């Protein structure tokens, strides 16, 4: 089961919080 | 050692069952033909990695293999403190003693094992793939690194 | 069920391999579930944990509460104590001495058996190994078998080269080899078996003695059938020259014959095989070195048997030169070497030793009454079996025939100037004294070559097929002018080579003219003796004439044109002469023998045959 989302993410090239 | 296999005492037995594993006495601890000591494994089998390991030991032992994947594989899915590369193994030990006859036990439910275990375990090398790059890249921040370490190794995630 | 157990896992899966055997492949798919659940049992053969301390003084210690693996069990004053008594037995671990008792508790066998708790511990640890280890020879069978599907008896091939011989697939891939793990496997049931009698025959010297015969005849099994798996093995080119010294030591130190040597000779003739004779590794250079070096004993006729065999295997090098080297070596004093060492071992008794184990090989408890005192006229000086109740099975049997058919055509494809010069030495022999008995060498070769080639027509077919081959050759070379010895053993020999009806046509048809021997000397000299009864006679005469006799009533009963010709035969009167002999002062054997002629004769027969029957039997008893 895959679905992708381009829409909303998490930028993995950017520090948390 | 005469006194000790000697005792009735069966919080002591308990106690001496804990040790042996403490101490890595798999010498001593696989050696012993009594069921009390499966029966002691067999509730606290699905609390911890290396009490589960034993009670594989004894059924494989025993030929009993696909009971053994049974309890490799759904250690694999828990939620217990077990690495990524942990739950690799416990698959792979797994597909393979599904793959194999374990009497008493449909053709139907050791495949649908095999299975289940054939695929998680292609999930899981995906995802030590990608760990494995990631750490390693020099383009990625080591800030973003950890956060990749937190939630990689660990359970399998979905593809 | 599904959740079997040790020993019903084991019991299951034969007779899953019978089926296979047996032309059944309803049970492929569930064969192969089981090959993977057992994968821990496949890989060690037999491997019993040594007894320790820490489980002894723990069993004794609190013996209310057992774990097991997964489930847990409670231990009672009474079972505790026959977990001690077979774990000193057997001198098994308490955990794993433990698990077979419940094993027992669990299925309920005590009432079927009606036996203590204990002693079912000794059997159902025993099962395993039996089904263990018998089952493995079941793969390898199947495995070799030419009469199934090409596609199934490879999968049991590389199945076996991982499961038993621990080699992975070719399609991937600190270990032990299997030789070794199987050598001390075996070394193992010797000591258990020798210790065995030393503790039991002390209380001896109750209802246990079943018992300990049902373990020794599994120990006897498991042993031929680590035995048969060694000689698969090794079938397979997956041997050293460290193996083969072993085992030549191992022959070397051997103490007392038994059935455990006549399971390892077919081990030792595989090995010559492979590296004496030039179909396996085929280093010239390396089988000078192996000549020297078989070239202590505690006991002769094995040497000599073994060197006997290691040359006639090893002198097929020496036939031309084209396929290999032979620069700058001598012949003839090889040659003479090899002669003179071959002669010492005949003189030792390695034929009289060879025959000897044959005959142990297939002792049948009740033998047909048509065929007695034949082939029991020599001079056995081999001390025979213990006679005790352990039978042999049908491969290994097949194997030593299949063996001792390759030694023969060996022997005669490669020495013919031994047998040559050995027969005129006998000849010779007794003609300078008669009144001593010469060796019987080739008498008793011709004896082994007819125990060889029995109920296998497709062997025998071959001394017929090709008649100007080395078999025809010898064949007719061996009916010229002999003595009474070489007369009877060709006629055994020829009877023996009659298992179906195209041989026994073909030994008629070769018998008669178309000097080697001939109908007309042979009714010329029963005529001779029938005068000279009715007007003593030697114990070499009866023997002749109950021979003569055999094989008459033989191709009788497999061949039809002999049965029309003789029996209405004007020249020779067989019936005539045979009656004039009974109705002679003559032990019962000649008149059984010719009583058996008559009923073979009379097998098929019709009105007219009938009639000259009575006819006969009115005017010779009237």
């Amino acid at each position: 089961k895959l679905v992708i989302n381009k829409d909303m993410r998490t930028d993995l090239f950017s520090p948390p919080n | 050692y005469n006194v000790v296999n000697d005792s009735s005492d069966e919080v002591f037995h308990f106690d001496m069952y804990e040790w042996y594993i403490e101490k890595g006495w798999t010498d001593r601890i696989l050696s012993i033909d009594s069921p009390h000591v499966i029966t002691y494994l067999q509730r606290l089998a699905e609390t911890d990695f290396r009490h589960a390991e034993l009670l594989c030991r004894f059924y494989t032992t025993r030929s009993r293999f696909f009971e053994a994947a049974q309890v490799q594989t759904n250690l694999a899915k828990s939620d217990l403190n077990i690495s990524l590369k942990d739950r690799i193994i416990l698959l792979s030990r797994a597909k393979g003693n599904a793959s194999v006859n374990t009497i008493g036990i449909s053709r139907q439910q050791q495949q649908q094992l095999n299975h289940e275990a054939s695929e998680l375990l292609e999930i899981a090398h995906i995802q030590d793939d990608l760990l494995e790059r990631l750490v390693a890249d020099p383009r990625i921040p080591e800030e973003r690194k950890a956060e990749i370490e937190e939630f990689l190794d660990g359970p399998i995630r979905t593809l | 069920m599904t959740d079997l157990r040790k020993l019903e896992a084991l019991q299951a899966l034969h007779a899953e391999l019978v089926a296979v055997r047996q032309h059944r492949f309803e049970g492929l798919q569930v064969l192969e579930t089981l090959l993977e659940e057992q994968t821990d049992a496949f890989k060690a053969l037999i491997a019993k944990p040594a007894r320790d301390t820490k489980d002894r003084e723990a069993l004794g210690k609190e013996p209310k509460k057992l774990k097991i693996g997964e489930e847990e069990y409670s231990l009672n004053e009474d079972f505790v104590n026959d977990c001690l008594k077979l774990a000193d037995e057997l001198d098994l671990n308490e955990k794993e001495s433990a698990r077979i008792l419940i094993d027992c508790d669990a299925e309920g066998d005590v009432e079927t058996q009606s036996r203590p708790l204990w002693e079912c511990g000794v059997i159902r640890f025993h099962q395993e190994r039996k089904y263990l280890l018998d089952c493995m020879r079941l793969i390898l069978e199947i495995a070799a078998d030419e009469d199934i599907d090409a596609g199934l008896q490879e999968s049991f091939g590389v199945a076996a080269e991982d499961k038993i011989f621990g080699i992975p697939p070719p399609w991937e891939r600190q270990v032990k080899k299997f030789i070794p793990r199987c050598m001390e496997a075996m070394k193992g049931v010797r000591s258990m078996l020798q210790c065995m009698a030393d503790k039991a025959n002390a209380r001896n010297m109750l209802d246990n003695q079943e018992t300990l015969d049902f373990s020794r005849l599994s120990l006897v099994e498991q042993h031929e059938c680590l035995a048969s798996i060694l000689h698969a093995a090794v079938q397979r080119h997956h041997a050293t020259i460290a193996d083969f010294q072993d085992f030549i030591k191992i022959l070397r130190k051997w103490d007392k014959y038994d059935h455990f040597l006549i399971h390892l000779i077919p081990v030792l003739a595989a090995y010559i095989t492979e590296f004496g004779s030039p179909e396996g590794m085929g280093d010239l250079q390396q089988a000078r070195r192996l000549n020297d070096f078989i070239c202590s004993w505690a006991l002769p006729v094995l040497g000599a048997a073994v060197r006997a065999w290691w040359i006639a295997e090893h002198n097929g090098f020496y036939l031309d030169d084209t396929v290999q080297d032979l620069r700058g070596i001598n012949l003839d004093e090889e040659d003479e070497q090899r002669t003179k060492q071959f002669l010492d071992a005949l003189k030792e008794g390695a034929f009289d030793f060879i025959l000897s184990v044959a005959a142990d090989c297939k002792a049948q408890e009740w033998q047909d009454p048509s065929q007695l005192g034949a082939r029991q006229w020599l001079q056995r000086k081999i001390p025979s079996l213990p006679s005790e109740p352990f039978p042999f099975s049908h491969f290994l049997q097949h194997s030593l025939m299949v063996h001792l058919e390759g030694f023969v055509d060996a022997t005669i494809s490669n020495l013919p100037d031994v047998l040559r010069k050995l027969r005129t030495e006998e000849d010779e022999q007794r003609q300078l004294r008669p009144n001593h008995e010469q060796d019987m060498d080739l008498e008793r070769f011709l004896i082994i070559i007819s125990y060889a080639y029995e109920g296998r027509p497709d062997a025998a077919m071959s001394f017929w097929e090709d008649p100007d081959s080395n078999l025809a050759g010898f064949l007719q070379w061996a009916s010229r002018r002999a003595s009474t010895p070489l007369v009877s053993a060709f006629c055994e020999m020829l009877r023996c080579l009659a298992d179906n009806e195209e041989c026994a046509t073909a030994a008629h048809n070769f018998l008669l003219d178309e000097q080697s021997l001939t109908w007309s000397q042979i009714f010329k000299e029963l005529e001779y003796f029938t005068t000279k009864v009715c007007s003593e006679i030697e114990p070499e005469s009866a023997l002749m004439l109950e021979c003569y006799l055999r094989l008459i009533a033989k191709l009788a009963t497999e061949s039809e044109i002999a049965r029309k010709r003789l029996i209405m035969d004007e020249d020779f009167n067989l019936v005539d002469t045979i009656l004039k002999l009974s109705v002679g002062v003559i032990p019962h054997r000649l008149r059984a023998c010719i009583f058996y002629v008559l009923k073979a004769l009379m097998i098929r027969k019709t009105h007219e045959e009938l009639d000259a029957m009575w006819r006969w039997v009115e005017a010779w008893m009237t």
